[PDB]
RNA sequence: CCUCUAAGCACAACCUGCGGGAACCCGUACCGCAAACCGACACAGGUGGGCGGGUGCAAGAGCACUCAGGCGCGCGGGAGA
RNA sequence: CGAAUGCCGGCAUGAGUAACGAUAAAGAGGGUGAGAAUCCCUCUCGCCGUAAGCCCAAGGGUUCCUACGCAAUGGUCGUCAGCGUAGGGUUAGGCGGGACCUAAGGUGAAGCCGAAAGGCGUAGCCGAAGGGCAGCCGGUUAAUAUUCCGGCCCUUCCCGCA
RNA sequence: GAGCCGGUAGCGGGCGUGGAUCCCUGGAUGUCCGAAUGGGGGAACCCGGCCGGCGGGAACGCCGGUCACCGCGCGCGCGGGGGGAACCUGGGGAACUGAAACAUCUCAGUACCCAGAGGAGAGGAAAGAGAAAUCGACUCCCUGAGUAGCGGCGAGCGAAAGGGGACCAGCCUAAACCGUCCGGCUUGUCCGGGCGGGGUCGGGGGCCCUCGGCCGAAUCCCCAGCCUAGCCGAAGCUGUUGGGAAGCAGCGCCAGAGAGGGUGAAAGCCCCGUAGGCGAAAGGUGGGGGGAUAGGUGAGGGUACCCGAGUACCCCGUGGUUCGUGGAGCCAUGGGGGAAUCUGGGCGGACCACCGCCUAAGGCUAAGUACUCCGGGUGACCGAUAGCGCACCAGUACCGUGAGGGAAAGGUGAAAAGAACCCCGGGAGGGGAGUGAAAUAGAGCCUGAAACCGUGGGCUUACAAGCAGUCACGGCCC
């Protein structure tokens, strides 16, 4: 997927099972397969001027705290390269 | 860098005809090698040509190895009816 | 580099072979088949030419190499190997012991 | 190519003739139904387009012969199982 | 090292045996040459003739042509060759392409999406035996010729005059 | 420091002891393609624009600049782009195999792909390790140890602590607060934004009045030394057979040099060398040696100010570690819930309570280690089918559309003295002559075996029968 503020997706195994479980009794595995667990994205939309980013979605309030500042320079048209390098 | 154009002359039965009509045809520098040229053999042998043509020749040999030489563009002038001139009757 | 040897175009003694003790003259240096031509080997080159001209009279023919760590030079001694004097300035090549 | 106006220019710019000038780079040889291409071969195979004459048979790019042109197929001589 | 249907190299055997690559077809007289059925010329004979003839693209690249050769390659021989050596030979405002255009399809600013490679994609650009664009006829050497030259015509541009 | 004009052999043509040829260092020119970068492109080619230059000229020309795209700051400027035999980190990541089938597993986080980066990379200063009122960055090597463990508890995989070593080093930043400034507004004695000053378990810091105070860089210029050319470097003559002496012999000599090569063979004393010792104008190189800079010097006691946030922690999903769901911690983190800043927070293998340990959610950090396209030396390493695939014009010919595959092929002799001149022949090839010690060393030529193919001689066979021989006699030339 992609990153904006976050780090990027990850590589899961799947690990199936078939079993009752240790507590119960026997337990086992099954298929070792890579699920490829594509992070939570949202399209955000914010009124910079008209602005979009692809969020992590437990990142929308850090994307609001990014929008929540006036760094003293108006529009180039595009801008949010300002946006994000004035990101801590 | 406009004497390092014409670079020989070719003595040949076919450009020894050229003194009939249309003087000889040189071997050029095969790169930077425009048919305005013009302005290379006038202001080399102070004439006044009308008309060059342009061409690509000397293809392979042997012993061991190809490209007999070069492939060096070769021609000549059609300069104007009796400038021509600079003692090139030798050899013909 | 590692071309160059004993001596260049002097008389020198040649110490080889069917002449092991010949001084000859000027020397004439190969040196990359590192030979000199001095006096020595005079074998006969039984050729004509490589351009047909003034044919077969006599033979007289001409020298041969001889390679060059035989050839011993001279000075006013026999022999006795070069040296290096420099004298402050110069790089001259000084026998075991005459002088020159 | 023809045309209409924006921008712009209306001391330009196009248009028509007449005078002079300039016209660059590459290809061009040769084979091209083949001995030169593609098939290891001077390979009976494959290969796109154009012309492909004459007379005859109903016609025809057919078929038979034959102009022009080009070949006799790069082993032959015998013998007559 | 003796074996691995071993590997590489060599030389056998098969064997002077099958073949020599179209049942279109040769024969003769002169040459040339050391040497000839095979090279050149002549005169017949045959074969294709909607090609087995010309021309252009594709491709191959100097095989073109001339002269010196014949070890090698030509399924024979070879003076011949397309083979070897050297030398010549390919001339364009008008033919074909590019200083023009687009089709399919590429590439692709913008934009999108992908873990990265990258995958898309608008405009644009590239993209051609399609459109567009100004040439016909004759001669010349050993080879080129719509190029060289001869005649006639025509095109673009630039400058000047009206 | 005397010969050169590369692998020259030939035109003969010049050039050098007023210094060349060479080799090194520093420039200059570097066409075109290539990251290709003005645009196009089917690489090595086309087609441009702007500026400046040659009826050489206004049109076509050519020259010399500049014209890609992206990233960083104020139209303006500094980097990046691709390549590299391996080495390394991260993102992905198999399968044959092994389990004597196989799916979990193993092979293996291997190969491979991609990104990145550099002479190294990585990691790195503790929210560590785990039993010690302990160790104190990280990496590498050996131990630990095939241990602890994991494991269809099969196959197998397999640490870490400790302990020896190498090496050694610690540091910057909001561990808040003060001023600065484009603007924010509800003009707020104030929100966040850039710097700056502070700030790094006299447990930390900021703020509040005693008691005042310079160690040293990873950074920078230096200098050895190292390379990148080289240089000086000891001492043997004679006779002998010989083609040739260095062999043999006699009389010596050097040795901080008796390593080796070549010299017509067997050379310490002929050459090149070696031992030893000099040598850098120019460039790289380098604290190894000293020099300065930048930085460092609510010790005290307080008013609970700040100690890195969608983070820790919890659950779900997984990877890493020895860990395969197990009693599953820890380290990472894709989803969801979601805190506090020292009576905080994490860890000590579920968890809980004591006792300890340590400060996450920001970054840098030499050194030791892996590597070998490269240069050098070294070999109980090979000697042309070996060694690289190539000792030779080889990643070539040849095959393949292509990715790719991919050969064979060294040696005349001391020296070319590489065969003048005849004779046969068209020539090739011979036979003489000549060379040379040797020419069955004569040219893709040392030795040149065998298979094979011939010729000459001896014995032997055309009424014979055999896995080809063997034993026995007999006959015949040695
Ligand atoms: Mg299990
Ligand atoms: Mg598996
Ligand atoms: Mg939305
Ligand atoms: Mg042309
Ligand atoms: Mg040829
Ligand atoms: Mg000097
Ligand atoms: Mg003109
Ligand atoms: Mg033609
Ligand atoms: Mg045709
Ligand atoms: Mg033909
Ligand atoms: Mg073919
Ligand atoms: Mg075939
Ligand atoms: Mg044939
Ligand atoms: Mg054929
Ligand atoms: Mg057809
Ligand atoms: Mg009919
Ligand atoms: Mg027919
Ligand atoms: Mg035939
Ligand atoms: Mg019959
Ligand atoms: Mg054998
Ligand atoms: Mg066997
Ligand atoms: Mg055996
Ligand atoms: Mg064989
Ligand atoms: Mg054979
Ligand atoms: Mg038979
Ligand atoms: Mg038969
Ligand atoms: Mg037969
Ligand atoms: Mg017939
Ligand atoms: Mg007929
Ligand atoms: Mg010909
Ligand atoms: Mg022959
Ligand atoms: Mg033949
Ligand atoms: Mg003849
Ligand atoms: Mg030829
Ligand atoms: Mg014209
Ligand atoms: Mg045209
Ligand atoms: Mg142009
Ligand atoms: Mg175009
Ligand atoms: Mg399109
Ligand atoms: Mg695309
Ligand atoms: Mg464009
Ligand atoms: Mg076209
Ligand atoms: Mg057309
Ligand atoms: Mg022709
Ligand atoms: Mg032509
Ligand atoms: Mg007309
Ligand atoms: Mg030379
Ligand atoms: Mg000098
Ligand atoms: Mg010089
Ligand atoms: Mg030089
Ligand atoms: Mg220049
Ligand atoms: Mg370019
Ligand atoms: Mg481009
Ligand atoms: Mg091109
Ligand atoms: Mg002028
Ligand atoms: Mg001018
Ligand atoms: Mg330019
Ligand atoms: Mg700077
Ligand atoms: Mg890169
Ligand atoms: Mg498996
Ligand atoms: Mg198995
Ligand atoms: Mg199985
Ligand atoms: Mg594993
Ligand atoms: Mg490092
Ligand atoms: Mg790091
Ligand atoms: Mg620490
Ligand atoms: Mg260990
Ligand atoms: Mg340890
Ligand atoms: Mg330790
Ligand atoms: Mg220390
Ligand atoms: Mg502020
Ligand atoms: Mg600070
Ligand atoms: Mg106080
Ligand atoms: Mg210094
Ligand atoms: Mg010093
Ligand atoms: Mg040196
Ligand atoms: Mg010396
Ligand atoms: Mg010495
Ligand atoms: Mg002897
Ligand atoms: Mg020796
Ligand atoms: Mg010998
Ligand atoms: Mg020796
Ligand atoms: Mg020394
Ligand atoms: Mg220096
Ligand atoms: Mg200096
Ligand atoms: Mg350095
Ligand atoms: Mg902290
Ligand atoms: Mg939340
Ligand atoms: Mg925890
Ligand atoms: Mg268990
Ligand atoms: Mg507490
Ligand atoms: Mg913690
Ligand atoms: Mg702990
Ligand atoms: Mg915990
Ligand atoms: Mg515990
Ligand atoms: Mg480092
Ligand atoms: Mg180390
Ligand atoms: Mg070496
Ligand atoms: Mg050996
Ligand atoms: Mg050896
Ligand atoms: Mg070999
Ligand atoms: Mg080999
Ligand atoms: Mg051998
Ligand atoms: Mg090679
Ligand atoms: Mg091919
Ligand atoms: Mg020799
Ligand atoms: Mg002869
Ligand atoms: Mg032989
Ligand atoms: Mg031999
Ligand atoms: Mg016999
Ligand atoms: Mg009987
Ligand atoms: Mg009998
Ligand atoms: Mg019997």
């Amino acid at each position: 997927s992609g990153k904006r503020p976050i780090v990027a997706n990850s590589i899961q195994r799947r690990g199936k099972a078939k079993r009752e479980g240790g507590v119960g009794k026997k337990t086992t595995g099954i298929s070792k397969r890579r699920q490829y667990p594509n992070l939570q994205k949202v399209r955000v939309r914010v009124a910079g001027q008209e602005i979009t980013f692809r969020v992590a979605a437990s990142h929308i309030p850090k994307v609001y705290e990014l929008v929540e500042r006036a760094k003293g320079l108006k529009l180039e048209g595009l801008s949010p390269k300002e946006i994000k390098k004035e990101l801590l | 860098t406009a004497y390092d154009v014409i670079l020989a002359p070719v003595l040949s039965e076919k450009a020894y005809a050229g003194f009939a009509e249309g003087k000889y045809t040189f071997w050029v520098h095969p790169k930077a090698t425009k048919t305005e040229i013009k302005n290379a053999v006038e202001t080399a042998f102070k004439v006044k040509v009308v008309k060059v043509n342009t061409l690509h020749v000397r293809g392979k040999k042997k012993r061991l190895g190809r490209y007999l030489g070069k492939r060096p563009d070769r021609k000549k002038a059609i300069v104007q009816v009796a400038p021509g001139q600079k003692i090139e009757a030798l050899e013909g | 580099r590692v071309k160059m040897h004993v001596k260049k175009g002097d008389t020198v003694l040649v110490a080889s072979g069917k002449y092991k003790g010949r001084v000859g003259k000027v020397k004439e240096v190969l040196p990359k088949k590192y030979a000199v031509i001095v006096e020595g080997v005079n074998i006969v080159k039984k050729a004509v030419r490589v351009s047909p001209k003034y044919p077969q009279g006599g033979f007289i023919e001409k020298e041969a190499p001889l390679h060059a760590s035989k050839v011993r030079p001279i000075c006013p001694a026999c022999g006795k190997p070069t040296r290096v004097r420099k004298k402050f300035l110069e790089n001259g090549k000084k026998i075991r012991v005459c002088a020159k």
